[PDB]
RNA sequence: CUCAUAAAGUGCGUCGUAGUCCGGAUUGGAGUCUGCAACUCGACUCCAUGAAGUCGGAAUCGCUAGUAAUCGUGGAUCAGAAU
């Protein structure tokens, strides 16, 4: 079972310009470093780009994405998949 | 954060000096600010009980 | 009446773009086996009456109650218990059923989807699903107490999953993709 | 009568009748009286055949039955394919602890049991 | 000035004995509120689901009058788990 108590975290460096771009509605693909924030309803329907430690992936953030890290929508290894990939 | 304090800008944009708000000096939070302390309402209860503000005390019943 | 046509016209034509073989295997005659909607557990000592005073008027004759081999097993099986209740044959009826069954009452239920799933998969054996309120035009709309819904099967000798379900599409609709 | 996919309320109010729906309940129990017109405080024996059929064809244009519960296994099924602990919790059939799970771990499930 | 509507009560109408318009567990979905921040650790609202339970094996506990029993309400602690 998961984990939180009643301290959920957000990194402030992640979670005030969100807000920001929340003035009129959001704003374009941002970028945040520390993948150990938590997700929340704010986030939603931005696109934010988590660091894999190589590059930064765009994750559409989604209501049912709510409570997830970003973390869990970047993955670190690459496995290519040898095969038809398909699916 | 950093962007949104923009605050500490002493010159505001196309917005009239008005458009400077406030913001905490210690959080940082615009939310609930306390202008004579310039500390938020959870800043100025942790610097409060730690007794770090001087001449505030705790209210009793 | 159009029933005929199949098998001597649309049997051929449906094995020379997509087959390249002889004249038979695809599709014979046979009895097909109609199955009956498990009694048990339902109710008590009855609707074997409510039974066979329905499967009597779609079709001819009357279903035969018989039991199992008298042979216990690892199971709860008493000896002498009427399990199964099963009666299978044909001559030259089963043929009309695919007509008056497939054509009107169908379209006309109250909310029928039109799109089905991949019943079979590796075998011939296809499947169905039906709920419990049917419009028939071989059915009272009132006097019957309590409705019955029954499946519907098809057996056949197919080897491949396609060149098959061609000949179900040549009558009996829908069936979107 | 039969309304929606497979349903027999009978010896009731059209109100509760209705109400055994998986579907709809007692907010959509009263529109939809409302929308027919029907009277709410008639037994289900008492309705004419002509007022059943508006409240089927009615009723009818709304989610339920099967396709819904696959809808569910679907929804499970994904979540339960990856690498979500969420899908791990709905088998539970995953480690609980902190020593090992797949093997030396009858010390306290006891004797093996079947695949 | 407000929290307040007191509840049972009274008048009228509705429901039939079946696990039921009894009973609400559990679980799915959506949402509100407090709080910097509630995925193991919230309360609350709505929908859906709706279990066990049809009154209980050996012992044992509370009371003599507006009291028992029963019903509802406000308060202290206090941002918020008091049955």
């Amino acid at each position: 079972p998961r984990s939180l108590k009643k301290g959920p975290f957000i990194d402030l460096h992640l979670l005030k310009k969100v807000e920001k771009a929340v003035e009129s509605g959001d704003k374009k693909p941002l970028r945040t470093w520390s993948r150990r924030s938590t997700i929340f309803p704010n986030m939603i329907g931005l696109t934010i780009a988590v660091h894999n430690g190589r590059q930064h992936v765009p994750v559409f953030v989604t209501d049912e994405m709510v409570g997830h890290k970003l973390g869990e929508f970047a993955p670190t290894r690459t496995y290519r998949g040898h095969a038809a990939d398909k699916k | 954060r950093w962007n949104a304090v923009l605050k500490l800008q002493t010159l505001p944009r196309d917005s009239s000096p008005s458009r400077q708000r406030n913001r905490c000096r210690q959080t940082g939070r615009p939310h609930g600010f306390l202008r004579k302390f310039g500390l938020s309402r959870i800043k100025v209860r942790e610097a409060a009980m730690r007794g770090e503000i001087p001449g505030l005390k705790k209210a009793s019943w | 009446k159009l029933h005929d046509y199949y098998k001597d016209e649309v049997v051929k034509k449906l094995m020379t773009e997509f087959n390249y073989n002889s004249v038979m295997q695809v599709p014979r005659v046979e009895k097909i086996t109609l199955n009956m909607g498990v009694g048990e557990a339902i109710a008590d000592k009855k609707l074997l009456d409510n039974a066979a005073a329905d499967l009597a008027a779609i079709s001819g004759q009357k279903p035969l109650i018989t039991k199992a081999r008298k042979s216990v097993a690892g199971f709860k099986i008493r000896q002498g218990y009427p399990i199964g209740c099963k009666v299978t044959l044909r001559g030259e009826r089963m043929w009309e059923f695919f007509e008056r069954l497939i054509t009107i009452a169908v379209p006309r239920i109250r909310d029928f989807r039109g799109l089905s799933a991949k019943s079979f998969d590796g075998r011939g054996n296809y499947s169905m699903g039906v709920r419990e309120q049917i419009i028939f035009p071989e059915i009272d709309y009132d006097k019957v107490d309590r409705v019955r819904g029954l499946d519907i099967t098809i057996t056949t000798t197919a080897k491949s999953d396609e060149e098959g379900r061609a000949l179900l599409a040549a009558f009996d609709f829908p069936f979107r993709k | 009568a039969r309304i929606a996919g497979i349903n027999i309320p009978d010896h009731k109010h059209a109100v509760i009748a209705l109400t055994s729906i998986y579907g709809v309940g007692k907010t959509r129990s009263k529109a939809i009286l409302a929308a027919a017109g029907i009277a709410e405080d008639v037994k289900i024996s008492e309705l004419s055949e002509g007022q059943i059929d508006t409240l089927r064809d009615e009723v009818a244009k709304f989610v339920v039955e099967g396709d819904l519960r696959r809808e569910i296994s679907m929804s499970i099924k994904r979540l339960m394919d990856l690498g979500c602990y969420r899908g791990l919790r709905h088998r539970r059939g995953l480690p609980v602890r902190g020593q090992r799970t797949k093997t030396n771990a009858r010390t306290r499930k006891g004797p093996r049991k079947p695949i």
